[PDB]
């Protein structure tokens, strides 16, 4: 809820989907190749060889830069589904991610953004950095860190994002010439924790009144 | 990625320290995940050499030596087991301070003098190795220092690699960046050809040219593998997580963690007739170095003799055709395979290897030779043997090629949202190997280098200068945006709406897997076959939730194992419908109840709850959007409810859902000994409503009369209530029904229905006359329909 | 086999009440505009003669100050007549850009059957660099629609404010076919000049929108007079 | 044409109980919203409010709309009885609105939240209990109001 308020204030509309989708829109139309190994039966859940649980909210947005031309300014909350679960990992997990679409988008666009939003969330001035990393989807793509003042230099790693990769955009019918953007990821229950000082994750979907009594 | 620091150093120094280095690296997209030292810290001990050794007269585990430290000799009491004359050893001087404060003292050992102390690689943090003695090369400089000697003033530093850094996967890719990073002076290890000393080779065929365009081969003969691998290639590997294994496979992995390079030694015996490097036949077999039978598919390359496959291309060797202890003769093999041709081909027939990986992720396709030679000189400084001359097969038509790129300014600078000076542009990109031409008025012309694999278009130029330029050092501006007043209907019910009600209500909010046990579906659902995972977590995780009851009931029940009695839960989420062909995936609002009406308190009574209790809870939600008219609970049947207490909610004739009472014989399958009254609504159904209409208010009283009605006890108060509003007449503007009745003061088979109706006129004062005479109408036309009467 | 059997009877207990009509027309109104960027701002209800009149160019001898228009407690202080005084406190306080809705209670002394003394009004102001009248018209045109969920005809017909120029009368379809619904207008620059924005670099529009009167149009009401009577049978019609 | 503006994401603190929030939830609870005139009559004022100087309007629309406001309960009161008087019993009212302390020279305009409640405990019907409210039903529903940012242990009734 907290999430998407920043957002719609803004001008961001909320877009949902299914949550069973196809290889097109969870994979292929986000430039992960076959052979990729995020497609594997290891780490993807299928019901046959083409349908699956999404792994991700990005399909939602796909199906958004397919239905609509520019400008496109959506946030998507949902429920995610992971094969490769342990103790720190859930089967299950939810995800929020943004897209925007538009003519002059920057990098300097999106460094803004995210470090706004971050300080509205954690509701504090925090110092914000960002590390050049490699995804898929988006070409330039970064690791964002805040500092440990929610509590090895004292950074933590919160969310990602990037500029959306032209065969992105091409591929769902934008012309990359005319059009940027910009997208990014948060793990709702990574937020979760760190705002509320929640240290098992176990403690999400056991639903013990002793536990949800204190966010009441 | 790991590598010693001091390597890269002999490469490219950046010189800041070494906390300066890591941490730039990461800024710059080569995450340190580890930097640890190589030892533990010492003073004082140097390369020692044993002259002499005798039996200790009075100590038979024990032996005297005379130890030279090239200066002086020392006569120096030894209990290890390996200390014999001619032996070069760590020698701890009288005055060296050893790890975890140690100092070496002179010692009296059994009546015998000893002026220092002989050390282990565990004695001195260097291994865990405390068997004996560390054994130093029999070359080993006397009278230097240790920590020298061994280069134990070090790091490890491992690198997080990203898909696209696949040049990065050697020492020479890790010091070209650092140079590019810092602006310094690159000092490669110049590689001299090793001419031939023969003419003996052996034919090689590039049968699948596209695969494999470029495939060096070499002879090497007469090598003795009883020889070591040498201490500095064992620790350059150890530094990099490589254990040593043999000479020849040293070298070969030795070369590729350089260079970048992956090579294989065949044993020159097992090519019957030149290689041949071809596609897989289909079901053609395949026996791995390790023991693995491998069943091939036509789309695998293989390296082949003229009579059977020898190895999987780029990923392992076969038993067969690798180095043994017979092997007086090797054939040496440096290739260049397609990343397209061999991407997931190691995984598909479930395998991972250094080569696997480096060749997927792109191996430089001009680097064969040079890593070939070098190769060549270490195996015969390591084993000897005389070299043949090096067996070229080059494709041109299929070795890759990028196309030039043109990089606008105009692009760099929208992006980056700062122009760069075209010097800082050209200078960036050169330090990457990047050739850079000019092409007009804020326009180049770039060539990308043999070695990355990730370069292609425009916008992977302007990632480099980003990345090199430094990221945080970017501006920070807020997105434009042309933005139009905007808002959703005012009659409809969200569910964050009521989520916000049904928790003022009372209600906690559940989250429940969406996949459940096939053994609970089919309980909640029976006959139904649920839509099944194919590689489910496990097999009570196996099923799509076609109801949101069996996740709910399942953590009710989970509070009450927990000292809890009053459960109120709520949750919201998609249900699944169906098999893949006409799927529906549908948005459900459900509730459970449990334990008492009201929490425990003085002034709140000790019922327990019921259906009404949940009812008023539905009602609720139903009348979010003013539209609770537009429902109706007609008494339904659910195979998980209770069917004396369940109400099928319709909108239209359309099904919204059900509210009733868990089933006994459900609770006992469950252990629920208490009653638990479940809702789950549709919300496609539920959400539009109706915006107000506005209708004038009378300025005359209202007439209200009550009604005793006795009625069959089957006949639905909803049927009689309708009923009423029928003859009523326009006038009518309350009807409530105030009391229930089915005791001993009449038939057991009738019940009592106390009703208030009221009526009120527009535009005048309503007389007892016609109000008689319309509460005379209502009662004939219930006489009628459900045979009524007067109390 | 047991005989715990029951019916489609009332649930038990209290069920929810409601919201005023006039509330739930401001919150539509807030809604419309905060979902893109414009903060709610709030001010005194008993306010000064110069945020209420002289800040908006409105002169001592103009009718609107008289006693027969407007309530005094003494000469300087009164209650205010529109919520612009809370736009003018923000012109004040902060340099722009400014996005500000006003929604609050106002006050008029020259009340009758059609008017009440009392009344909720909104009023808009942007502040920004290159604001224009088609800036204006784009705004104004897309807040009616979303407001009224239809894809209506809009019309700006010319009219005169003191603390605007150009000023309009702003008219939506349903004796005329045509309803007057707000009013609008180009920020004069008298009035950014007096709270210390220069016309010259700042540009800016503000508008005004009666509350009862967009409620009596959307729910149908005819009587303004039911609003302040608080009758649960009129009330009771908004749940 | 539509205005440009470069925004940035923002949001208000997550622990705040706002009005509209709580106007919500005393609808969830049963309350109709009243608005009633912040001018009332001076000896209506007096009774709700004893030795207290109203601030009085100069040219009032009438004699018994002169004084503002102290409290938002002689208005509510009124809007209670107004209903008694046309038929209804079970009365149940909330407002939100200024309330005016002082004489212009240190003025006081404080926002506040008002209920009023009278008649039955719960509507009239066949399963409710036909018991008449009391001073621990008001009270529910103002710890409700107080429970609303997670902050109920800081209030005390005395
Ligand atoms: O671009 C995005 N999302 C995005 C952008 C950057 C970072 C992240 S993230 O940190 O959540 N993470 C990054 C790592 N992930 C990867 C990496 C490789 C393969 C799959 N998954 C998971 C998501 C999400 N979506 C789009 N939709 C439509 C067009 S683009
Ligand atoms: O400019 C406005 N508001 C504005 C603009 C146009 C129309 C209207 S309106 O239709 O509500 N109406 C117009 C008629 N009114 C008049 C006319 C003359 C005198 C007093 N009142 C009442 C308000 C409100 N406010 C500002 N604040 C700060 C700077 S500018």
């Amino acid at each position: 809820e907290r999430i998407e308020q920043c957002f719609s204030r803004i001008g961001y509309e909320v877009a949902e989907g299914p949550e069973v989708e196809d290889d097109y829109h969870n994979f292929e139309a986000l430039n992960i190749p076959g052979h990729h190994p995020a497609r594997a039966m290891h780490d993807t859940f299928y019901f046959n060889a083409n349908m699956l649980l999404r792994t991700h909210t990005s399909p939602v947005q796909v199906r958004t830069m397919e239905s609509q031309q520019p400008p496109i300014r959506i946030v998507c909350p949902g429920r995610v589904y992971r094969c490769d679960s342990d103790l720190t990992h859930s089967p299950m997990f939810h995800q929020v991610e943004g897209l925007l679409v538009d003519e002059g988008v920057s990098f300097a666009d999106l460094k803004g953004t995210i470090e706004e939003f971050l300080r509205a969330f954690f509701e504090k001035q925090l110092e914000v950095r960002f590390r050049p990393s490699f995804f898929p989807f988006t070409e330039p793509s970064a690791e964002v860190d805040i500092q440990c003042v929610i509590c090895q230099t004292g950074w933590l790693e919160v969310m990602g994002c990037g500029m959306v990769h032209p065969n992105v955009l091409r591929m769902s019918n934008i012309d990359p010439e005319k059009f940027q953007g910009f997208a990014f990821g948060m793990g709702a229950e990574r937020l979760a924790m760190l705002r509320y000082g929640v240290n098992d994750l176990r403690l999400f979907f056991d639903n013990d009144l002793r536990f949800l009594g204190q966010f009441r | 990625m790991k590598f010693s620091e001091k390597w890269l150093r002999s490469w490219a120094n950046p010189q800041v320290s070494h906390d300066e280095l890591v941490a730039r690296l990461s800024m710059v997209g080569l995450e340190v995940d580890a930097d640890l030292p190589v030892a533990g810290a010492f003073s004082g001990v140097v390369v020692g050499e044993v002259l002499s050794t005798e039996q200790h007269p009075d100590a038979d585990k024990l032996r005297v030596c005379q130890v030279s430290n090239g200066s002086e000799t020392f006569q120096v009491v030894c209990g290890a087991p390996n200390v014999r004359a001619g032996l070069k050893i760590p020698f701890a001087m009288i005055g060296a301070e050893l790890p975890d404060d140690f100092k070496i003292k002179k010692a009296k050992l059994r009546g015998v003098e000893s002026f220092g102390m002989l050390c282990s690689a565990k004695e001195l943090q260097i291994s865990e190795e405390n068997a004996g003695l560390l054994e130093l090369p029999a070359d080993a400089p006397v009278g230097q220092d240790v920590r020298t000697y061994l280069e134990l003033a070090d790091y490890t530093i491992e690198v997080g690699l990203t898909p696209n850094r696949g040049d990065c996967l050697s020492l020479a890719g890790l010091a070209r960046e650092v140079s590019a990073i810092y602006d310094v002076p690159l000092a490669p290890v110049a590689v001299d050809a090793v001419a031939a000393q023969h003419d003996e080779t052996r034919p090689v065929e590039l049968a699948a040219p596209a695969a494999c365009p470029r495939y060096l081969g070499r002879v090497i003969r007469n090598v003795d593998l009883s020889r070591p691998t040498p201490l500095w290639m064992v620790e350059r590997l150890r530094r990099s997580d490589i254990r040593s294994i043999d000479p020849v496979v040293d070298v070969t992995n030795y070369v590729m963690i350089e260079l970048g390079q992956p090579m294989h030694a065949f044993d020159l015996a097992e090519i019957n007739g030149g290689v041949r490097v071809r596609m897989a036949e289909d079901g053609e077999k395949l026996v791995l170095l390790d023991g693995q039978e491998i069943t091939l598919r036509a789309d695998t390359l293989v390296i082949a003799d003229h009579q059977r496959a020898l190895a999987i291309a780029g990923v392992m060797g076969g038993e067969h055709s690798g180095v043994s202890d017979s092997t007086r003769d090797l054939f040496l093999e440096a290739a260049f395979f397609d990343t397209i041709a061999l991407a997931g081909k190691a995984r598909s027939y479930g395998l991972h290897t250094d080569s696997s990986h480096r060749f997927e992720r792109g191996v430089d396709s001009q680097l064969a030779r040079k890593a070939m030679e070098r190769a060549t000189r270490l195996i015969l400084d390591i084993v000897g043997g005389e070299p043949g001359p090096i067996v070229e097969q080059v494709s041109e038509a299929h070795l890759p090629k990028v196309a030039p790129i043109t990089l606008r300014a105009e692009r760099v600078t929208q992006m980056l949202g700062m122009p760069l000076d075209a010097a800082e542009i050209v200078r960036l990109l050169q330090a990457l190997e990047l050739t850079v031409v000019a092409d007009g008025e804020g326009q180049w012309s770039v060539g990308v280098p043999s070695h990355r694999f990730d370069i292609s278009l425009e916008v992977d130029l302007i990632e480099e200068l980003a990345r090199l330029y430094g990221y945080n050092r970017l501006p920070v501006r807020y997105p434009q945006a042309r933005l139009a007043p905007n808002n959703k209907p005012e009659a409809r019910a969200a569910l964050p709406l009521l989520r916000r009600l049904l928790v003022a209500r009372g209600y906690q909010e559940a989250i429940t897997f969406s996949f459940i046990d096939p053994a609970l579906f089919e309980l909640f659902d029976p006959g139904t076959q649920p839509l099944t995972l194919a590689n489910p977590i496990s097999a009570d995780m196996a099923a799509m939730r076609s109801s949101l009851w069996p996740g709910l009931v399942k953590a009710l029940q989970h509070n009450l194992n927990r000292q809890q009695s009053r459960v109120r839960l709520f949750e919201s989420g998609l249900r699944f419908v169906g098999q893949l062909e006409g799927l529906k995936q549908e948005a459900m609002l459900a509730g459970a109840i449990c334990g008492k009406r009201l929490p425990e308190g003085w002034a709140n009574g000790r019922d327990g709850v019921d259906f009404f209790d949940a009812k008023a809870d539905v009602e609720a939600v139903l009348a979010s959007a003013g539209a609770l008219g537009d429902f109706s609970f007609v008494p339904g049947e659910h195979p998980a409810l209770h069917p004396g207490q369940t109400a099928r909610i319709e909108r239209e004739g359309r099904l919204v859902g059900y509210l009733g009472a868990l089933h006994p014989e459900l609770a006992k399958k469950l252990d629920l000994e208490q009653p638990v009254f479940l809702f789950e609504l549709l919300l496609a159904e539920v959400v539009d409503g109706h915006l107000p209409k506005f209708r004038e208010l009378s300025r005359f009283p209202e007439v209200r009369r009550d009604l005793a009605l006795l009625v069959d006890q089957d006949v639905p108060a909803q049927d009689i209530l309708t009923q009423i509003r029928a003859a009523a007449g326009e006038w009518l503007t309350d009807l409530r029904l105030f009391d229930v009745y089915h005791g001993k003061g009449i038939d057991p088979h009738r019940k009592s229905l106390a009703v208030g109706l009221t009526w009120q006129h527009p535009s005048r004062t309503l007389n007892d006359d016609e109000v008689n005479s319309t509460t005379q109408n209502i009662v004939t036309s219930l006489e009628e329909r459900f045979n009524a009467t007067l109390r | 086999a047991a005989e715990r059997i029951d019916v489609t009877l009332p649930g038990r207990g209290q069920l929810s009440g409601g919201l005023h009509p006039v509330t739930r027309t401001l919150e539509r109104i807030e809604q419309c505009f905060s979902r893109i960027g414009y903060e709610v701002a709030e001010g005194p209800e008993v306010e000064d003669d110069y945020h209420n009149f002289e800040a908006l160019n409105i002169p001592g001898h103009h009718p609107a100050r008289a006693m027969h228009d407007t309530f005094y407690f003494n000469a300087n202080m009164l209650l205010r007549t529109h919520t612009s005084p809370v736009q003018v406190r923000t012109m004040e306080s902060q340099q722009p850009p400014i996005r500000i809705v006003c929604p609050g209670r106002v006050y008029r002394c020259d009340s009758d059957l059609t008017h009440s003394p009392m009344f909720h009004q909104v009023e808009g102001l942007l502040v920004d660099e290159g604001v224009s009248f088609a800036d204006l018209k784009g705004t104004i045109e897309e807040f009616l629609r979303a407001f009224f969920e239809k894809q209506l005809e809009v019309r700006f017909r010319p009219s005169f404010f003191p603390f605007t120029e150009p000023s309009a009368e702003v008219d939506i379809q349903c004796q005329t076919g045509w309803l007057e619904v707000m009013g609008c207008g180009m920020v004069h620059p008298n009035v950014l000049r007096m709270s210390n924005i220069d016309p010259e670099k700042f540009q800016g529009f503000a508008f005004g929108m009666g509350a009862e009167r967009l409620a009596m149009l959307r729910y149908g009401v005819n009587d303004l007079r039911l609003f302040f009577d608080n009758d649960l049978r009129f009330l009771g019609q908004f749940r």
